[PDB]
Formats: structure tokens, C-alpha cells, sequence
């Protein structure tokens, strides 16, 4: 079923694919980075701004 | 054909040149590699 | 065998033309441009066909003599409410 | 005769057939009519199936609505499919470039559940094209005919193989659905059983059934006799119905990772969710009757099932172990055994209605997803059904359907015959069916169940032989697309009157008896034994009173064109193929004499062509002209029929009608009225009786040609009126508006005199090759004037002529008058394609006479091209004085076993010249059959000659015997059908007899004026400078390589040097050659071709370092 190593395995198996189509590769490949929310995009926010103002100092 | 190409290279170029991640930049470079292939032989790697 | 278009009227043998009933003097090199462009009523004439035609071919000077020569002639004959010898830009003249 | 106006035929028919032959365009009309909904439709379905009387309009609704949003509290539905008056009449579609149609409506319901809103819209659907009453459709002023094709039914399918390993016998089935992923199941070399699905190639049956909620204990209880399967079942190596359904997920869709609920709802979705996957309603059927699962149970729930899918395998496993008969849990039994594939109760007709209700699917579909994205899109409560619907899609894609697809094509109209023959024609290419380059011999075979169904005889016969036929004079269309045909029954071994259609499934399951069988007018057969077809397809002897079926009549199993080939059982199969096949390609000639010998097929086919005027209201005629005719019916109301003259078909052939009644006399419902372009009387008539000799004359008849007298050029017996149409418009340009003007630049005078002010030759003045039809004149301008222009216009005092004419010239190679111009332009409201002011045709006329060169044929597959045509004077004449017309080789009739021909040559003389049959002391022993009526015929008489039941040799010998003289005393034919003629050259009498008669003889559309082509030098290709090809373009001829090689072979290598270089493609070696030709020195060398510098950039632009090396 879920444990004992069932499943784990026929999952890396499917993903370890070809995926001959470039459209099928670019979903598979997209599909490997989870959604953000308010909080997680406010937060990244403030750090591409600390890395913008870090760079302008520098220059 | 060649229109196709040209419009995938210089994207490519452009995604390079502005920064961009590399999963982005494989995929425009995925596009390219196709996209030369179908213009010497359209149809010999999967569908037409 | 004498040329019209509506209000002009332009007549060869006696060299003058009508605003209805309305004569005016012109320079040689309007009148033949005036008279090459009543002739090709409603067709386009791009600026090479106008040099070639009403100018001699060795004309090596630049271009905006024919745009001089129809400031002229629209100030001449258009000169009524109604405007004729319109121009369509980077191609040429029509009168209409 | 049972037609009103019908001219006297007699007839050697021995038997009365029971039934007469079905109106001719059913097969396009009934469709039709089902597709629409009219009330005949309507009544049909009442009397026939009133179970379920659904029109394909109204079933295609009835499955779209009703469309759901996600939420489900609104949602759209559709109802009501009307129609309305068509948009203008077919005549004035056709003249002025219009589509015949008419606006369609639909009823949309649009319903809100969470508070309760109905909005009802008449809701305007386009403008559906519509079918005439002669079954054609016309678009944009051309007639276009849908022919009928040729497609496997969906359904299941059996077929055994021997895998040639072992010699074990394999068993495999498929589930081909229309619209949907394969199902499949086969026996491999060993005992496992393969489930290869959507061509994914693993899965034995277990998994399947593991994971379709069954287990093994299940599958053992029900599944105990498959040893082979239980064997695979216990080498599953896969427990648990998760498990297999995780082994499905993860074949089927690599790269996703499976989930519990994905993949039971993925299985469902595949198969048992009629959203993507639907046998069509004759596939349900088609299953239900193959698996004998609902037997008294209407027709629904389209999709697959899954005691359906046990059924199959139950049935493949049953079948493989050798079994013979089947009974499903719960279903009727039914016997077992390997499906056909080419079989006729497989092959269903997709007909007009049905591709037409598919593109309709189409379109709607595309309606459904736009209106699913803007009624998600848009806000609620301010929704409207106008504003949800948008009907672009559908009237694209019907418009795309009926343009542009090979099965739709224009309805060729050399003649009547040739047009009844387009329509009512079965076709195997297209979208959906197997294409030429695709074709088995197996597919191009004539199989057992094509009769009565589908001529064998007439089928096209180049490259696509097999793939088009037509069906049989008396077959019908089952309501789901299966050619069915009638026969009669027999009880008691005494045949009814009662007629029964039977499809080819029912066929198999009964022994059908002969046509022309020795019924002795109670119901009984003289002989215990007849001849029949048995189920395999079989013919054997059967005592009589065990037979259940007997044919309706002779020529049950032929079509309609080959119906007209007199003497047809005396022909070869392939000859009598090529005769069918140029009795639509003939012409129609000026007179259209009824031929003296034929069957009584022409007047039905005549009638039924639409090509002849018929009294639709019995009445008297009022009064009668050149053009239209007034009938007086009888309740007060008159009629005036229209008769169209010379007007052009689409093949460039005259299309006359004339009047053939008086000022007084009174007309039936349904007699003719007018005959059309190949028809005399009411009755079709594709060419002309002609006085035949078959003796060899000088060689000039050698190998298949044909020599005439000058009499047939002078009486004008063989001419025919060809009339072209020529096009040309004015459009707006980037400098102006070209203008067509009479004042056209540096033209002469004389051949402006046919040119009227307007600028268009006058109507009736005659014109020739190279002259000026429309005087269309462009803006051009000025371009580089060379000095010698300038010179020129200075030397003599040439005006500017700034303007170039492009005028209409007529094309190379003909001539002739000018019957009429027809002229549009924008200033007269006239609808034209955007860019275009105005636009002219202008129709001209050739009356061509018969030349050598031009191909003649008779009814029996014997053609030939016209060797000479020689002066009446040297020609054998009989020794009354008559010359002969025509004179054929007599090498040709025995090699090609077309005797026929012969034998309708003695018939043909025998009635020119009359009979009588002296019956002083009784009738003679071989007229005691003949029919009464037929012992004494006038000179000049009909005679009728139904294909199979036709007139034996003994009545035709005894009726040369009696052939009462002609004008003296004088019997110029002996008993024997030859004659002694007089060679019209040296006088001095033949010395032998040979035979003379009359033969029916008919001009083909292969005459030498459209086939004559030379060129000297004219246009080049641009990519490779290759010369063109054809006559519409200058042409070239096509050098290749089988002429390359002969070329090599004679050793000659200048003449193939300057073949390649000078001709083709060395362009200064062109110029060159032309400058030296004109000039009068020798032909310079050669150079490089082209098409060869194309070649090396071409391989230089693959990365190919490809160069010529010097030294």
C-alpha cells in the first residue's frame, strides 16, 4: 500500500521518465516546487529588497 | 522553420542575458535544440 | 479631346486651364505636371514616375522640387473648399 | 409501364418481376430528410421504429444539452432545431454565386437553480446549406454532391492466426470504438492472455478483472473451464485490486505519481464515462447483438459497460477453447465464432446525413467549450443565451466540411447518367477509411456479401479499382447505415408476394433462392434442386422444399449504369466493367436518338435523373414555347415551367431542354414533359444508331480503331456543343483601380470592332486565338524606361500609356461565338469578394463536329479513337446502295470475349428492319416462350432487353429468319446476320459475307482538341528553372528516367546532354540557344544546370562541405 517500501519506489520509477513530449517534460519539471502563500511571498519580498539596496551599496 | 528558430534563439538569448532560473533556461534551450531538428527534419523525433 | 476632372478643365492646344469658367496662368513645369496628373485622374504616381515624366531623367538634384510645385498648384487650383490633388505619404499624388 | 408518357418498349422478359424499382434517389433523400426532421421523415419512423423517432439535429441537441457549470446551480439547454424559408431559389443561387440554405433556430433554455430563473431564446444557430430536390447541394454557384462512404462499424471484433511458430491457432479481439482509446484482448504463442491497451503492451486479463472490483474467487467461480487463463491467473504475480490498479496508473500515465482515487477514477474515466469514450448508437447495437445481452431493450447509455467487457472475454476464451455457442449471464445465447471484417454486416455506409450530423458534433463541441469558458467568465444574473452562444465555430466548421473534403466533389454532369451515377455512389476514401496508399486486395475483392448490395461490375478503373462502387439498382439504407436489400419469401416451397428487406446479418442465416428460377405460376419449382447461395457465401443445389428466400428479381445484383448494357450476360466481367464505365463519359450530342436495342432501365433512370421536366399536376397545355411551358390543371390554378437552354455544366458540355408535347393535348402527374440533354422522349439516350460492319478495311481499322463515313461529319449524327466560360476581374491595387475599358494602349482597330463601349466583345460575334474578350486595363505607372522606349515615343510620337493591359485574351487553342455575358460590380449592390469592383464572365461556344482522334465506344466495353473519316463514296455499301456508317476491326471481339456486342448487332438490325413471325401453322417451337405482341414488329421498332432475363439466341436466330424486306423485294441479310457488301474502291464484290447491323455508338469526352499539347519555350518554375507542366500553364513534357535510361541505352549522349542542359535548366545556355536558332549559326555548348547549383546550396545548407574539386 503507503509504507514497507510499496509505493516510495514506483514513484521515483515514474519519475525517473523520458517524457518524450517537451510540453508533458516542461509539466513534470515545473511540478516540482510547492505554492506560496501571503506570508512566504511577503517575506521573499523583503529579501530580493535587502539583495537590491546590498548591490546598490556595493556599486 | 527558420522563423521558428529565430524567434527561440534570440528568447534564449534574451532569458540569458536578463538572469533567469535554470529550469526556464533549459526549457527555451530544450525548445531550441527542437526546433533546429525540425527544421532539418520535421517529424524524425516524435509528432510533426 | 480636351481634359476635365469635375471643376478643371485643362485644354492643350490653347494652354490654360478653367476653375469652372475660371482661368489661371502657370509656370511650364506646372502645367505639365498639372496636365500629366489630369491625365492619370484617380491613379496613384509615385515621385520616380513624376520625375521621370515632367522632369527630364538627368534630373540629379533632389526631390522636394515636385513638393514645392504641388504647393503651388494646391494653392492655385485647390484653392476652393474642396480638397483634390491629395497625397498619400511615401507614395505619391492623385488628384480626386 | 406504370409511367404515363411512356413510348412503347417490348420486351423479352419472360418472368413479371413482384416489385417495382425504388425511387432512384433515396438513398441521398431519406437521409436528408432524417437529418432535418421533415413530417415524411416523421411519418417513416411512425410506421417504421416509432419507438424512437429522433432526427440526427435533434439528437445531436438532445446529447449537448444540458451543459453544466461547476457549481451546477445554471446551466444551458438546447431544443426546438426549426428551420425557415431558404434564402432565394436554386436557380438564383446558382447564377448568382450564392449557397442554397436557410437560416436555422434553436429554442435555448437557460435555467438558474439557486433562486429560479428560465430564459427562452429563439436563438439563430447560421445558415445551414441545403439539399435541392435532385439531391445535390449547391455552393457558391456550384453543384456539389456527398457521396456515401465505406467505414467499419465500431464495435468488437474476432479474428483467428496462426502464429507459423508452432502452427498454434491464435485468437485475438479488438473493441474499436468511434471516438475513443482501443480495447484489446488475444491468446499469445503461450497460454497467457494479453489485455494490450491503448497500445500499452503488458497486462494479462488478471489485472484487468482485479482491478474492474473482482477478485480471484470471483474469477474462479464464474471462469472454471478457461484452464488457460486459470494457469494465467495463477502466474498474476499482482494481488489486491489497489494493486492492480496502481499497475494500470503506472502504465498507462508514466511520470505521475499514482494516488488511491486517481486511478480508479482514471479506469472509469476511460471506458465507462461516454464523455471520451462512446460507441456510436449502431456500436451499441452492434455489441448488444454480437453478445446477445439486451434483446428487448431500447438503445441507450452509449459508453461501454463492464459485464459487457466480461462478456468479451468470456466469448474470446469460449472461442479459443473450440466452443461453438455462448450464453451470458443474463443474456440470450448466441452462437460463437470469428468475425468478418469485410463483410457486409460489418462495412457500414456513412451517408450524407450522417457526415453532416458529425461536423455538426463537431462545431458544437467547439460551442460547448466557448460557452462553458464565457459563462464561467461572465457575472451571474446578467447572463443571456445571446450573449452566451456563438455560432462561428459551427458555421466554420460546416462550411469547412463542405468545402475542401474529398467526399464532398462536384457532381459531374456529362450527362444524366453520369450525374444519377455520382450520386448514389459508395465510396471507400476520406477521413475515417482506409486511403490508396493504405489499400489491401482483400478490400478491393468482391466479397460474397456485395450482392444485391453493391455492383461488382461498375467500379472505377485506374489506381483506386475496388475502392468505389455503386449500390444495386433495388438497395436501401438500414436506419443504422446497413445495405439492405428485398427478396421474396417461400412456405411450403411456394413463393409470396410478400416482400422482406434483409441486411447481410439475417442473409447468412438463410437460404436464398434464384431470380430467373422455373416457378410454375402457383409457387412451386419444376426441379427439386435449385441453385442458391448458402450462409459461407456458397452456391449449391438444395431441394426445393427447403429454400426460405428467392431474389425480387434479375439485376438485383447491379447497378444502375451497368443495368443499361444490353446483352450483359454475354459479356466479360471486365469488358462489361469498362462499358459501364464510359457510359457516363459520353457527351451529349445535338439529337439524342433513343437507341433501337436496350433495356427498361432508361426511362426509369431518365426519370429519375431530374434532368427531364415532368407535370407534377395532371392538367391540359395550355400553350407551349422555345423556353417555358403553361399547363391548365384542373382545379383552376395553372402552371408554368421554366426550360433552361444551352446553359454550361460543369464539364463544359450543353445542357438543352426541349419541348416534346403540343398546344392541346393533356399531360398525367409525372409523364415528361421536356426532354433534357440526353434523353429522347422520357428516356435516356447516350448516342446513336449507326450502320456497323465488322469486317478489317485497309488497315485503317488496325488494333482498335474505328472508321466512319463522311456522312456522320456532314448530317451532323456525331456533334456536340461545347461551351467555356472565361473569368477575369477588376480589383483595387496599392496605385489605383484597374478599370475594364475598351480604351486599351497600342492596340489596333480591327480587333477592337467586336468590342462594344462597355469594353466586352459583343454577344454573338464570333472569336478566335489570340483576340481581346474583356478590355481590362491596370494601373501600372512607369517602370525603368529603357533608352529604346524613350527613342521610340520621340522618333514617332508615342504617348505616355501609362496604364498596362491585362485583358482577358481567350486561352490558346480555340475559338468560337459568344452565347452571353454575365457582369458584376459593387455600384450594383451585387455581393463580391472584398478587394474586387467589378467582375466578368463571358461564355463562348464551339459546335464540334467529329474528327479523328476523338474516342468512340460502344455499350459493351469496346473502344477506339477514329482512325479516318472517309468520303461516302469508298465505302462498302450493301447492294441496296446504303453505305455503311461505321466500320470496326474483327480482331477485337474474340480476343476480349465481348460477344455481346455481336449479339446486340443482330438485334439492332432485326429491329431497324421489322418482322413477323408467320404463325400459319402454329408459332414456331423456339416463339412458343417468346412473348405475344413480339411475334410481329413494325420497321424502325424498340426493343427492350432486361439484362439477365433477356432474348435467347433462338429467338434472335428465328428472328433474323423472318426480316421482312425493306423497300423491293429484297432480303440483303441472310439467315446466318451477314450480308454481301460492295467495296465502294475497286466495285468488285466482297467475297465472302460479312456482318452488318445496327450498333448503339457514343461519343466520349476524350476528344483530341482537349488533349493536343506542344511547346516551343514558356514559362519556368522559380525555385528550379524548370519548365511547367500541363495545358492550363504552357506545359513541357516530362523527361524521366525510364526515358533516361533508354536514352543511355541507345548510347546517344548529345541529344540526352541537350535534353537536360539547354532545355530545362542551363538559362544562358537558353537565351543562347534561341539567339543562335533565330540568328541561323550552330547551337553553342552547354553549360551547368540549375537544378543542380540548387541541389549543392541545398546540401550546403544541412552543414554539408560539399565543393568541386579542379585538378
Amino acid at each position: 500500500e503507503d509504507e514497507s517500501e510499496a509505493l516510495r519506489q514506483a514513484r521515483k520509477d515514474a519519475e525517473l521518465t523520458a517524457s518524450a513530449d517537451s510540453v508533458r517534460a516542461y509539466l513534470k519539471q515545473i511540478g516540482k516546487v510547492a505554492l506560496l502563500n501571503a506570508e512566504e511571498e511577503v517575506e521573499l519580498a523583503k529579501r530580493i529588497e535587502a539583495g537590491l539596496y546590498a548591490t546598490q551599496l556595493m556599486t | 522553420l527558420y522563423r521558428r528558430v529565430i524567434n527561440r534563439n534570440n528568447r534564449l538569448k534574451r532569458l540569458i542575458d536578463l538572469g533567469a532560473p535554470e529550469i526556464i533556461v533549459n526549457n527555451e534551450k530544450r525548445m531550441l535544440q527542437e526546433s533546429v531538428d525540425a527544421l532539418f527534419d520535421n517529424g524524425r523525433r516524435g509528432r510533426p | 479631346v480636351r481634359l476635365t476632372f469635375a471643376d478643371i478643365e485643362l485644354d492643350e492646344e490653347t494652354h490654360e486651364v478653367w476653375k469652372a469658367g475660371q482661368p489661371v496662368s502657370l509656370s511650364p513645369t506646372e502645367f505639365t505636371l498639372l496636365r500629366y496628373f489630369v491625365i492619370n485622374a484617380g491613379t496613384v504616381l509615385s515621385k520616380p514616375k513624376i520625375l521621370d515624366h515632367v522632369w527630364r531623367y538627368d534630373f540629379g538634384g533632389d526631390v522636394n522640387v515636385v513638393e514645392s510645385y504641388v504647393s503651388y498648384l494646391r494653392r492655385k487650383i485647390d484653392t476652393g473648399e474642396k480638397r483634390l490633388l491629395h497625397t498619400l505619404r511615401g507614395v505619391g499624388y492623385v488628384l480626386r | 409501364n406504370s409511367v404515363p408518357g411512356a413510348p412503347n418498349r417490348v420486351s423479352f422478359a419472360k418472368l413479371r418481376e413482384p416489385l417495382e424499382v425504388p425511387g432512384l434517389l433515396d438513398v441521398q433523400t431519406d437521409s436528408f430528410e432524417w437529418l432535418i426532421g421533415s413530417p415524411r421523415w416523421r411519418e417513416s419512423a411512425a410506421e417504421r421504429g416509432d419507438v424512437n423517432p429522433v432526427g440526427g439535429l435533434e439528437e445531436v441537441l438532445y446529447e449537448l444539452s444540458p451543459i453544466e457549470d461547476f457549481s451546477g446551480s445554471m446551466s444551458l439547454s438546447f431544443s426546438d432545431p426549426r428551420f425557415d424559408d431558404v434564402k432565394a431559389p436554386v436557380d438564383e443561387c446558382k447564377d448568382k454565386d450564392m449557397t442554397y440554405a436557410a437560416p436555422l433556430f434553436v429554442t435555448a433554455e437557460f435555467i438558474n437553480n439557486n433562486t429560479g430563473e428560465i430564459k427562452s431564446q429563439t436563438v439563430f444557430m447560421g445558415d445551414f446549406p441545403m439539399m435541392t430536390e435532385k439531391g445535390t447541394f449547391i455552393i457558391n454557384g456550384t453543384e456539389r454532391v456527398v457521396v456515401s462512404q465505406l467505414v467499419r462499424s465500431p464495435g468488437v471484433y474476432f479474428d483467428e492466426t496462426i502464429d507459423k511458430s508452432t502452427d498454434k491457432t491464435l485468437h485475438s479481439v479488438k473493441v474499436i470504438p468511434s471516438r475513443g482509446a482501443w480495447l484489446e484482448f488475444d491468446v499469445d504463442k503461450r497460454d497467457t492472455v494479453g489485455v494490450r491497451i491503448d497500445r500499452k503492451r503488458r497486462q494479462p486479463v488478471t489485472v484487468l478483472l482485479k482491478a474492474l472490483g473482482w477478485t480471484s474467487e470471483q474469477i474462479v467461480e464464474r471462469f472454471g473451464f478457461s484452464e488457460i487463463m486459470r494457469s494465467t491467473l495463477e502466474k498474476d504475480n499482482t494481488v489486491g485490486t489497489d494493486e492492480a490498479l496502481l499497475d494500470i496508473y503506472r502504465k498507462l500515465r508514466p511520470g505521475e505519481p499514482p494516488t488511491k482515487e486517481s486511478a480508479q477514477t482514471l479506469l472509469e474515466n476511460l471506458f465507462f464515462k461516454e464523455k471520451r469514450y462512446d460507441l456510436a448508437r449502431v456500436g451499441r447495437y452492434k455489441v448488444n447483438k454480437k453478445l446477445g445481452l439486451h434483446v428487448g431493450e431500447p438503445i441507450t447509455s452509449s459508453t461501454l459497460t463492464e459485464e459487457d467487457v466480461v462478456a468479451t472475454i468470456e466469448y474470446l476464451v469460449r472461442l479459443h477453447e473450440g466452443q461453438t455457442t455462448m450464453t451470458v449471464p443474463g443474456g440470450v445465447e448466441v452462437p460463437v465464432e470469428t468475425d468478418d471484417i469485410d463483410h457486409f454486416g460489418n462495412r457500414r455506409l456513412r451517408t450524407v446525413g450522417e457526415l453532416i450530423q458529425n461536423q455538426i458534433r463537431v462545431g458544437m463541441s467547439r460551442m460547448e467549450r466557448v460557452v462553458r469558458e464565457r459563462m464561467t467568465t461572465q457575472d451571474v444574473e446578467a447572463i443571456t443565451p445571446q450573449t452566451l452562444i456563438n455560432i462561428r465555430p459551427v458555421v466554420a466548421a460546416i462550411k469547412e466540411f463542405f468545402g475542401t473534403s474529398q467526399l464532398s466533389q462536384f457532381m459531374d454532369q456529362n450527362n444524366p447518367l453520369s450525374g444519377l451515377t455520382h450520386k448514389r455512389r459508395l465510396s471507400a476514401l476520406g477521413p475515417g477509411g482506409l486511403s490508396r496508399e493504405r489499400a489491401g486486395l482483400e478490400v478491393r475483392d468482391v466479397h460474397p456479401s456485395h450482392y444485391g448490395r453493391m455492383c461488382p461490375i461498375e467500379t472505377p478503373e485506374g489506381p483506386n479499382i475496388g475502392l468505389i462502387g455503386s449500390l444495386s439498382v433495388y438497395a436501401r439504407v438500414n436506419p443504422f447505415g446497413f445495405i439492405e436489400t428485398p427478396y421474396r419469401k417461400v412456405v411450403d416451397g411456394v413463393v409470396s408476394d410478400e416482400i422482406v428487406y434483409l441486411t447481410a446479418d439475417e442473409e447468412d442465416r438463410h437460404v436464398v433462392a434464384q431470380a430467373n428460377s422455373p416457378i410454375d405460376a402457383d409457387g412451386r419449382f419444376v426441379e427439386p434442386r435449385v441453385l442458391v447461395r448458402r450462409k459461407a457465401g456458397e452456391v449449391e443445389y438444395v431441394p426445393s422444399s427447403e429454400v426460405d428466400y428467392m431474389d425480387v428479381s434479375p439485376r438485383q445484383m447491379v447497378s444502375v449504369a451497368t443495368a443499361m448494357i444490353p446483352f450483359l450476360e454475354h459479356d466479360d466481367a471486365n469488358r462489361a466493367l469498362m462499358g459501364a464505365n464510359m457510359q457516363r463519359q459520353a457527351v451529349p450530342l445535338v439529337r439524342s436518338e433513343a437507341p433501337l436495342v436496350g433495356t427498361g432501365m432508361e426511362l426509369r433512370a431518365a426519370i429519375d435523373a431530374g434532368d427531364v421536366v415532368v407535370a407534377e399536376e395532371s392538367g391540359v397545355i395550355e400553350e407551349v414555347s422555345a423556353d417555358y411551358i403553361t399547363v391548365m390543371h384542373d382545379n383552376g390554378t395553372r402552371r408554368t415551367y421554366r426550360m433552361r437552354k444551352f446553359a454550361r455544366s460543369n464539364h463544359g458540355t450543353c445542357a438543352n431542354q426541349c419541348p416534346i408535347v403540343d398546344a392541346g393535348d393533356r399531360v398525367e402527374a409525372g409523364q415528361v414533359i421536356a426532354d433534357g440533354p440526353c434523353t429522347d422522349d422520357g428516356e435516356m439516350a447516350l448516342g446513336k444508331n449507326l450502320l456497323v460492319a465488322i469486317m478489317p478495311w485497309e488497315g485503317h481499322n488496325y488494333e482498335d480503331a474505328i472508321i466512319l463515313s463522311n456522312r456522320l461529319v456532314e448530317e451532323d449524327v456525331l456533334t456536340s456543343i461545347h461551351i467555356e466560360e472565361h473569368e477575369i476581374d477588376a480589383r483595387d491595387t496599392k496605385l489605383g483601380a484597374e478599370e475594364i475599358t475598351r480604351d486599351i494602349p497600342n492596340i489596333s482597330d480591327e480587333v477592337l470592332a467586336d468590342l462594344d463601349e462597355r469594353g466586352i466583345v459583343r454577344i454573338g460575334a464570333e472569336v478566335r486565338d489570340g483576340d481581346i474578350l474583356v478590355g481590362k486595363v491596370t494601373p501600372k505607372g512607369e517602370t525603368e524606361l529603357t533608352p529604346e522606349e524613350r527613342l521610340l515615343r520621340a522618333i514617332f510620337g508615342e504617348k505616355a500609356r501609362e496604364v498596362r493591359d491585362t485583358s482577358l485574351k481567350v486561352p490558346h487553342g480555340e475559338s468560337g461565338k459568344v452565347i452571353g455575358i454575365r457582369v458584376f460590380s459593387r455600384e450594383d449592390e451585387d455581393e463580391l469578394p472584398a478587394g474586387v469592383n467589378e467582375l466578368v464572365r463571358v461564355y463562348v461556344a464551339q459546335k464540334r463536329k467529329i474528327s479523328d482522334g476523338d474516342k468512340l465506344a460502344g455499350r459493351h466495353g469496346n473502344k477506339g479513337v477514329i482512325g479516318k473519316i472517309l468520303p461516302v463514296e469508298d465505302m462498302p455499301f450493301l447492294a441496296d446502295g446504303t453505305p455503311v456508317d461505321i466500320i470496326l476491326n474483327t480482331h477485337g471481339v474474340p480476343r476480349r470475349m465481348n460477344i455481346g456486342q455481336i449479339l446486340e448487332t443482330h438485334l439492332g438490325w432485326c429491329a431497324h428492319s421489322g418482322w413477323k413471325v408467320d404463325a400459319a401453322k402454329g408459332v414456331p417451337d423456339w416463339a412458343a416462350r417468346l412473348p405475344d405482341e413480339l411475334l410481329e414488329a413494325q420497321p424502325n421498332a424498340i426493343v427492350s432487353t432486361p439484362v439477365f432475363d433477356g432474348a435467347q439466341e433462338a429467338e434472335l436466330q428465328g428472328l433474323l429468319s423472318c426480316t421482312l424486306p425493306n423497300r423491293d423485294g429484297d432480303v440483303l441479310v441472310d439467315a446466318d446476320g451477314k450480308a454481301m457488301l460492295f467495296d465502294g474502291r475497286s466495285g468488285e464484290p466482297f467475297p465472302y459475307p460479312v456482318t452488318v447491323g445496327y450498333m448503339y455508338i457514343m461519343k466520349l469526352h476524350h476528344l483530341v482538341d482537349d488533349k493536343i499539347h506542344a511547346r516551343s519555350t514558356g514559362p519556368y518554375s522559380m525555385i528550379t528553372q524548370q519548365p511547367l507542366g500541363g495545358k492550363a500553364q504552357f506545359g513541357g513534357q516530362r523527361f524521366g528516367e525510364m526515358e533516361c535510361w533508354a536514352m543511355q541505352a541507345y548510347g546517344a549522349a548529345y541529344t540526352l546532354q541537350e535534353l537536360l542542359t539547354i532545355k530545362s535548366d542551363d538559362t544562358v545556355g537558353r537565351v543562347k540557344v534561341y539567339e543562335a536558332i533565330v540568328k541561323g549559326e550552330n547551337i553553342p555548348e552547354p553549360g551547368i544546370p540549375e537544378s543542380f547549383k540548387v541541389l549543392l546550396k541545398e546540401l550546403q545548407s544541412l552543414c554539408l562541405n560539399v565543393e568541386v574539386l579542379s585538378s
